[PDB]
RNA sequence: AGGACCGAACCGACUAAUGUUGAAAAAUUAGCGGAUGACUUGUGGCUGGGGGUGAAAGGCCAAUCAAACCGGGAGAUAGCU
RNA sequence: GCUCGCCGGAAGACCAAGGGUUCCUGUCCAACGUUAAUCGGGGCAGGGUGAGUCGACCCCUAAGGCGAGGCCGAAAGGCGUAGUCGAUGGGAAACAGGUUAAUAUUCCUGUACUUGGUGUUACUGCGAAGGGGGGACGGAGAAGGCUAUGUUGGCCGGGCGACGGUUGUCCCGGUUUAAGCGUGUAGGCUGGUUUUCCAGGCAAAUCCGGAAAAUCAAGGCUGAGGCGUGAUGACGAGGCACUACGGUGCUGAAGCAACAAAUGCCCUGCUUCCAGGAAAAGCCUCUAAGCAUCAGGUAACAUCAAAUCGUACCCCAAACCGACACAGGUGGUCAGGUAGAGAAUACCAAGGCGCUUGAGAGAACUCGGGUGAAGGAACUAGGCAAAAUGGUGCCGUAACUUCGGGAGAAGGCACGCUGAUAUGUAGGUGAGGUCCCUCGCGGAUGGAGCUGAAAUCAGUCGAAGAUACCAGCUGGCUGCAACUGUUUAUUAAAAACACAGCACUGUGCAAACACGAAAGUGGACGUAUACGGUGUGACGCCUGCCCGGUGCCGGAAGGUUAAUU
RNA sequence: AAUUCCUUGUCGGGUAAGUUCCGACCUGCACGAAUGGCGUAAUGAUGGCCAGGCUGUCUCCACCCGAGACUCAGUGAAAUU
């Protein structure tokens, strides 16, 4: 049975990576809200 | 000619070919061919603006000479082409300083044939002349809605338009639709009809036709959810209302012009 | 030549049994349909919630859909238990 | 270690994606492993991934993304030009052998190849953000010529048989060799060369396109394989001294032919069809502004450079996606033997495995199967399930029909083995010889050798010869839908949806319509034989009556009627 | 009749026996002509019905071959309360 999740690191990268993040004023806000919370890992980079 | 095909198999029982062994049996003019990628009814927001379509063969855009600007220099037809673009046929003609180009085939034009353009041409089928020069009650094709902008009417398989009169600076026209039209008398127009006569009598035959030229299915509206269509469902067949669009609109009678810009140049509507 | 025929790969899911704290949050076994096409598949892209997409079942939109998910208004209100 | 069983179009081999040390060696057995464990994809420690040629990076662009100015929008922001990104596509070059416990087209040996920098010599019109060419493209089908590969013979080495026979028409094994370079063949495409002229290719042009003459018929391009060389090498079944019985030096014979043959190659070809089948750069040319006893360009030789990152291991799975060492899912490449139409199926080779609880017993009952007296659907909502049919050739085949079908209708007959026809025929392949020749990878002739159906006749064994696996039950009446298709992922595959066809209606192009506060985009680089909406649903015969109601389309006289005044 | 309540309408066919099926009749509760009417060859994992063949579907179950069940050793759950 196939599954929801298929990886792929370029389609990963490319939908919730930093520079995808940074793109837009919301995803900027994202950011800003993890940096916040204090996450070690603010998003999918490696 | 029109053929119809053998009942073989179903799919190809009332299948109806129009085969034009005049046509170019090989690869078209590569300088006048451009990309034409598939937009499938989507627009820059990519949402389906029109629907049914999608899919079909692939095919590359053809630069047609809809202006026919080239005065005072003959121009000779070298063959015929199919053009997936559109119904009619094209014809690619080799001018006397070496230039080629496109244009929408006439009725009766031919390989071999003469063509020029400007008002010193003379009146025969797949000239371009200005209104002005164009006698009265005559037959033309590919006519110009505005002065030097191109060739906007009646460039369909079979389509053509008839002058019915010149009132000085404007020229009646007779849309084939129905249109008693009138555009200004410097517009070029093309002599004769556009010939692909018999492409109205073309029978797909069978669903997967359709798809080739890139239809998509149609839904009723009727078999349909009422949170989808108008129509909506009801249990079996009930369809207790007026016929409307999937938007709201009657579509039985209720005229959608409302341009109200020219209002000048429409002495007839139509019927 | 064929949305042609028989039939593997491949894509489907008509019948039956088993399983039902399963090997498996839909599968296995034996049969079954399509199998040059409106076919199938890899990679990438696009359409975002009263919106999308839909050969149209209210189907599908991350095991969730007659209005997804996450956070917030929020300790909504509950003549009810 | 010896047997046994299983997969073998994989349950073998090599990758991408994904994972990220699971790889190799030593060591340990608490936990993890559905049991034990000395073992492990477990713990601990060490080692292991060597590239000018492979991939990425890089150059080029598709869909699409972003987007200086710009247009639009309360703000946020939206769209988009010039541009700049974006592979799943295009673009220079390495092969064989050997080698590590673990890497190699990356190291070693041998033999090559590509693109640039610089220098020298010779000869020289060079120059682009421009022009042209090329790159550059579909489906289906048909062969022909090849190769991978296989079989047999020959050749070389070894063998003479645990039990009758086995020195022969016997048995086992081997019989392998690349890129590159040279040759340019089967075959495919195109008439060459020279001069003059020209409203075209945004300007120019010797290039491209066009026109007009003369002169020759042989020019050019493309092209699998074969052959030669690479190769006096390498490899090589087996030997000979070392030989921790773990392995290395040295030596190492034959290394040919015929036939069969691909889904691979010639082929981005050819033929045919309609649904008419990317872009850009590299590359090849053309000149412009410019630079000219320069600079640049071409050729030879020399020299230098080719960085950086990935490279282990799994990759139909115990390492990826499924919470599991989970009967699931997962793209590409390789494709042996016998039988077979076949990548089905059966048994096997190479290779890999026996699926991480076992040992007994031989109750009911459950599960998956085998056989069955007589009857043969009496079962049951229902022939559910099971049983049965099943191949090739020939004969034969109804109603009905849109003349294609129905149809493999139904039904019947023959199938093994041996011999002969014919010590292997028809056919296919094709050596030597001879003749010809533009003396070549040539043509003709020639038929050796090899390969090889099918049929007839006769004889013969069994209960049964399409003996296994594999492999249509058939016929009659009838409702619905024309048909192939589509649909509720996970109780509904249908008579539901689609459908070709038909009709009504809207729409003259800045189209209707749709998405958008707007700009704009789709419709469409389309133009009424077009496009949107609605209903009906192949085809055949047809589609009657009603405009009071509702809607829609027209109408002008009157009545009533908003803001405003 | 995919439409008929009364209703298993009535007659005929098929069966020893037919609320289904097929062919007629018309008293159409409550068919009807593009939300189409009536036919229709071919097609269908479509609905109904009847035959031949075939059989453990059944009269009526018997035996046999395997995996569990049972015993021994090791490991060791669950709902519920």
């Amino acid at each position: 049975m196939k599954r929801t999740f298929q990886p792929s690191v370029l389609k990963r990268n490319r939908s919730h990576g930093f520079r995808a993040r940074m793109a837009t004023k919301n995803g900027r806000q994202v950011l800003a809200r993890r940096r916040a919370k204090g996450r070690a890992r603010l998003t999918v980079s490696k | 000619a029109v053929v119809k095909c053998k009942p073989t198999s179903p799919g190809r029982r009332h299948v109806v070919k129009v085969v034009n062994p005049e046509l170019h049996k090989g690869k078209p003019f590569a300088p006048l061919l451009e990309k034409n990628s598939k937009s499938g009814g989507r627009n820059n927001n990519g949402r389906i603006t029109t629907r049914h379509i999608g899919g079909g063969h692939k095919q590359a855009y053809r630069i047609v000479d809809f202006k026919r600007n080239k005065d005072g220099i003959p121009a000779v037809v070298e063959r015929l082409e199919y053009d997936p673009n559109r119904s009619a046929n094209i014809a690619l003609v080799l001018y006397k300083d070496g230039e080629r180009r496109y244009i929408l085939a006439p009725k009766g034009l031919k390989a071999g044939d003469q063509i020029q353009s400007g008002v010193d041409a003379a009146i025969k089928p797949g000239n371009t002349l200005p209104m002005r020069n164009i006698p009265v009650g005559s037959t033309v094709h590919n006519v110009e809605m505005k002065p030097g902008k191109g060739g906007q009417l009646a460039r369909s398989a079979g389509t053509y338009v008839q002058i019915v009169a010149r009132d000085g600076a404007y020229v009646t026209l007779r849309l084939r639709s129905g249109e008693m039209r009138k555009v200004e008398a410097d517009c070029r127009a093309t002599l004769g009809e556009v010939g692909n006569a018999e492409h109205m009598l073309r029978v797909l035959g069978k669903a997967g036709a359709a798809r080739w030229r890139g239809v998509r299915p149609t839904v009723r509206g009727t078999a349909m959810n009422p949170v989808d269509h108008p129509h909506g469902g009801g249990e079996g067949r009930n369809f207790g209302k007026h016929p409307v669009t999937p938007w709201g609109v009657q579509t039985k009678g209720k005229k959608t012009r409302s341009n109200k810009r020219t209002d000048k140049f429409i002495v007839r509507r139509r019927s």
